[PDB]
RNA sequence: GUGGGAGAGGGUGGUGGAAUUCCCGGAGUAGCGGUGAAAUGCGCAGAUACCGGGAGGAACGCCGAUGGCGAAGGCAGCCACCUGGUCCACCCGUGACGCUGAGGCGCGAAAGCGUGGGGAGCAAACCGGAUUAGAUACCCGGGUAGUCCACGCCCUAAACGAUGCGCGCUAGGUCUCUGGGUCUCCUGGGGGCCGAAGCUAACGCGUUAAGCGCGCCGCCUGGGGAGUACGGCCGCAAGGC
């Protein structure tokens, strides 16, 4: 396995069932997919920088994972099915290069 | 890739000893291994050339290996080839 | 008939011509002039005097139809959009934010022979 | 001739695609990425920097473009 | 071998914004476009300019560099996978296993061919407008192949550093990419520039040689005739050797 990052911006109007229901989704995608989750940081709605779906702004979480290299992409393209999310990030993680510290 | 795990094995295998790495057998090993990797490569992906141009090479490594191990002991070079199974 | 008040001011200006554009805070167009909305015909609309003009049309214009305040934005490079920006100055309109959105691509398309190299 | 950007900075990771007023301090007021002239990064900073940003733009968290004030 | 590294190196699948074009709608009116000046074109079936929505294609602004990678051709948004090369440090393993390389095999920009898709912008040919002594042209408005994709052919080039590959040897200075150091600095590996000795017809080259050497391949033998003729070979053809 590698162990990348999740991030998923998706919508900001969501109420609560919606959102707990687009959360189990993603568990269900993960668990099926083969991802081991190792952490979690969901910083939720923040104002954008340009619209996205026509919305001001969006509701962000981001997954440490580790999973199945070969798997990574069918992760992502189930992810994404969902309307109700709209951008989907996966990203081999790296570790931190600083400056100035 | 390849694991660590993996070429481990190959050498911890083709050895002539314990610490052996460099032997002309271990190299014979390894240059099928990375091989047979990469034509499984080319199997799809026949329009990856710049790969090719590898394989193409490890594989010139891979003959004179053998070549040179058939002229010093000819004994060790039939023992090789009909292990790794290759032109031989 | 509307009277709006407070607006848009659309410059928009070419190697060949200039036009302002007033519109509402919403972005439909209220009035509007150029280069030979103005007399000018050939390539004298381009001349920035044409702007001067032009921009003041596009401001008596707005202004009967009621508008003073407005917010300037100018699309394209070409000579006498400042003038037309200046016309603007003193239009007897209060220009809000001068503001500069000229389209610039991230290289899509593939220009003509006349902008290539 | 003004000051360079990564000397008003602390610490920070060239990394993170997710942090961000310390990312927008790398633009200009257009959205455009800023030259290592007006920056001061190095070779391989500013090539990170580079990929950090396009990744938070793609994540609609920096500009893409923006538009230009007075002129 | 082990441990690090940088990279538009290759293939695949995905996805992101900006702009063009077209379609829908709002508002709005008389011209826009275009040039040296113009006209053709477009516009009351309401264009242009403006706002909102939508489709589709092609290419990736800033970063971007005097930068990087690649054997060459060449390679640029981001992501993930598949993979090639290459550099360094430790001085661990094999023990001359090396260099070159006629044939052969593979790659090979663009244009071009075949079959089937796709077709926004562009655009040979072509249709027009103007300029001109005329204008089978330079400027302007249209426009088809083609540019894009898949597969299969084509095999050319100012395919340029007009500089074959390998190794060893011969002052330095300086700018830079990328490693490793005890890190103003030393040490590798690339990219540039000045310059020792030397070379050179000159211009120039000069540890990235065009210097001093050895190996090996390719090639030259006055200008035309001519990369023509004939023959052979490949090619569907164009044509190539
Ligand atoms: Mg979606
Ligand atoms: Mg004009
Ligand atoms: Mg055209
Ligand atoms: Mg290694
Ligand atoms: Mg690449
Ligand atoms: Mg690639
Ligand atoms: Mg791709
Ligand atoms: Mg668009
Ligand atoms: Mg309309
Ligand atoms: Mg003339
Ligand atoms: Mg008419
Ligand atoms: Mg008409
Ligand atoms: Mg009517
Ligand atoms: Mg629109
Ligand atoms: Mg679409
Ligand atoms: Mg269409
Ligand atoms: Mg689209
Ligand atoms: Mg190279
Ligand atoms: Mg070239
Ligand atoms: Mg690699
Ligand atoms: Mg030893
Ligand atoms: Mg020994
Ligand atoms: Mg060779
Ligand atoms: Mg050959
Ligand atoms: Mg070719
Ligand atoms: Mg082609
Ligand atoms: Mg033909
Ligand atoms: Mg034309
Ligand atoms: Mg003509
Ligand atoms: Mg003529
Ligand atoms: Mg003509
Ligand atoms: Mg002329
Ligand atoms: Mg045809
Ligand atoms: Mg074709
Ligand atoms: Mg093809
Ligand atoms: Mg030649
Ligand atoms: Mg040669
Ligand atoms: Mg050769
Ligand atoms: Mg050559
Ligand atoms: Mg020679
Ligand atoms: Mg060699
Ligand atoms: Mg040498
Ligand atoms: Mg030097
Ligand atoms: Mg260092
Ligand atoms: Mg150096
Ligand atoms: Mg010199
Ligand atoms: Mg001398
Ligand atoms: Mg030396
Ligand atoms: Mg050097
Ligand atoms: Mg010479
Ligand atoms: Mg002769
Ligand atoms: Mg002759
Ligand atoms: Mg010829
Ligand atoms: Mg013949
Ligand atoms: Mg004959
Ligand atoms: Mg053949
Ligand atoms: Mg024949
Ligand atoms: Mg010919
Ligand atoms: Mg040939």
């Amino acid at each position: 396995m590698r162990r990348y990052e999740v991030n998923i911006v998706l919508n900001p109007n969501l109420d609560q069932s919606q959102l707990a229901l687009e959360k189990e989704i993603i568990q269900r995608a993960l668990e099926n997919y083969g991802a081991r989750v190792e952490k979690v940081e969901e910083l939720g709605l923040r104002r954008l920088a340009y619209p996205i779906a026509k919305d001001p702004q969006g509701y962000f979480l981001w997954y440490q994972v580790e999973m199945p290299e070969d798997r990574v992409n069918d992760l992502a393209r189930e992810l994404r099915i969902r309307d109700n999310v709209r951008r989907v990030m996966v990203v081999k993680s790296q570790e931190p290069f600083l400056a100035n510290a | 890739p390849i694991t660590k795990e993996e070429k481990q094995k190959v050498i911890q295998e083709f050895a002539r000893f314990p610490g052996d790495t460099g032997s002309t057998e271990v190299q014979v090993a390894l240059l099928t291994l990375r091989i047979n990797r990469l034509s499984e490569h080319l199997k799809v992906h026949k329009k990856d050339h710049h790969s090719h141009r590898g394989l193409l090479m490890m594989v010139g490594q891979r003959r004179r290996l053998l070549r040179y191990l058939q002229r010093e002991d000819p004994e060790r070079y039939r023992a090789l080839i009909e292990k790794l199974g290759i032109r031989g | 008939k509307r009277q709006v008040a407070s607006g848009r001011a659309y410059i928009h200006a070419s190697y060949n011509n200039t036009i302002v554009t007033i519109t509402d805070p919403d972005g439909n167009p209220i009035t509007w002039s150029s280069g030979g909305v103005i007399g000018y015909k050939g390539s004298r609309k381009g001349t920035p005097y044409a702007a001067q003009l032009a921009a003041l049309d596009a401001a008596k214009k707005a202004m009967a139809y009621g508008m003073q305040s407005v917010d300037v934005i100018v699309r394209g490079t070409g000579a006498g959009r400042e003038q037309a920006i200046r016309a603007l100055q003193a239009s007897g309109l209060q220009v809000k934010s001068i503001v500069d959105d000229t389209p610039v691509p991230h290289n899509g398309c593939r220009p003509k022979k006349k902008f290539r190299k | 001739r003004k000051a360079k950007v990564k000397a008003t900075l602390g610490e920070f990771d060239l990394r993170d695609y997710r942090n961000v007023e310390v990312l927008k301090r790398f633009l200009s007021e257009t959205g455009k990425i800023l030259p290592r002239r007006r920056t001061g990064l190095s070779a391989k900073e500013q090539r990170i920097l580079a990929k950090t940003i396009k990744r938070a733009r793609i994540l609609g968290l920096l500009p893409f473009t923006e538009k230009l004030v007075r002129k």
